[PDB]
């Protein structure tokens, strides 16, 4: 499982 | 000639060249904030310049335990220095003092009201965790966590602001006149993953009463053995309120407000908004609950970690300036 690489603001 | 002066309202930031672009992005009683560009790393900081460091013994207290608790803890996980200055060029001249932290993008207020997948909802808890453990081992217990006093950027990373000590997040030992140890963190945890779930606040209370009804109102009254803990005064006001059950966690956080998982998630909550802190999750439990276990990393989540006059605090901040 991957970590997540972004974050809409 | 290495500092120039910009006017920000009222006050004046005199900082090292290398910093540009300064503009006001907040304050409060004991510094202002500025964002800014440091031309020689080239990225984006964070500025902030102490108010009234040295009027008193209890300013300079704080600012000295703000400044060494800055430097000696280190976190991915907790808001970092990167420089600390003075522009005054000597002891005797010493007056001001400037941090520099890493410019992040915002804090969590919007962002949890916005709607997150599971992974972005438990990656940022899992973050939220890591920062609080190492803050917890550094003997620092928050007290005060809340949306406002975390921090994010667009790459989905989370940095906890400060080191603590709006009244929607703290726990009910501090609502109430009780003692507490490191859960009460957790508390905050509940609250911040809750409204991440229901997409507003838990427990919106109008006052310091009311935040204590709103939270009985959904999670129940609790037991008499929590009732003999209060302070006689507190405990005849919280002990002749009506009897409220509450309501399941299912009830609370049916699967209908979610994006296996939701199970997990709920079965989490339910063990973090616990009103009696002596049945409340622990940090630890809540880092290798399956819900958040699935990050893990060692090096994250197991991370290594008095009476003076004014002049003598000028000289411990001095030494610790420079
Ligand atoms: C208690 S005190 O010292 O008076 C008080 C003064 C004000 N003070 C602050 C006010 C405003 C921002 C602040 C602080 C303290 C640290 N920041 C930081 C640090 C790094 N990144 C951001 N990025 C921001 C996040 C929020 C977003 O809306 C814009 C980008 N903000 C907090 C401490």
């Amino acid at each position: 499982p991957k970590r997540p690489t972004t974050l809409n603001l | 000639n290495n500092f120039y002066s910009v006017e920000i309202g009222d006050s004046t930031f005199t900082v090292l060249k290398r910093y540009q672009n300064l503009k006001p992005i907040g304050s409060g009683a004991q510094g202002i904030v500025c964002a800014a560009y440091d031309a020689i790393l080239e990225r984006n900081v964070a500025i902030k310049k102490l108010s009234r460091p040295f009027q008193n013994q209890t300013h300079a207290k704080r600012a000295y335990r703000e400044l060494v608790l800055m430097k000696c803890v280190n976190h991915k996980n907790i808001i970092g220095l990167l420089n600390v200055f003075t522009p005054q060029k000597s002891l005797e001249e010493f007056q001001d003092v400037y941090i520099v932290m890493e410019l992040m993008d915002a804090n969590l207020c919007q962002v949890i009201q916005m709607e997150l997948d599971h992974e972005r909802m438990s990656y940022l808890l899992y973050q939220m965790l890591c920062g609080i453990k190492h803050l917890h081992s550094a003997g620092i217990i928050h007290r005060d966590l809340k949306p406002s006093n975390i921090v994010v950027k667009s790459d989905c990373t989370l940095k906890i602001l400060d080191f603590g000590l709006t009244r929607y997040y703290r726990a009910p030992e501090v609502i109430l006149g009780m003692g507490y140890k490191e859960n009460v963190d957790i508390w905050s945890v509940g609250c911040i993953m809750g409204e991440m779930i229901k997409g507003g606040v838990l427990f919106p209370g109008t006052d310091h009463i009311d935040q204590w009804n709103k939270v009985i109102e959904q999670l129940g009254t609790p037991c008499p053995e929590f009732m003999k803990k209060l302070q006689p005064t507190v405990r005849t006001y919280v002990e002749n309120r009506p009897k409220y059950a509450g309501y399941s966690f299912e009830k609370l956080f049916p699967d209908v407000l979610f994006p296996l998982k939701a199970s997990q998630a709920r079965d989490l909550l339910s063990k973090m908004l616990v009103i009696d802190a002596s049945k409340r999750i622990s940090v630890d439990e809540a880092l290798q609950h399956p819900y958040i276990n699935v990050w893990y990393d060692p090096s994250e989540a197991e991370a290594p970690p008095r009476e003076h006059t004014i002049e003598e605090w000028k000289e411990l901040i001095y030494k610790e300036v420079m």
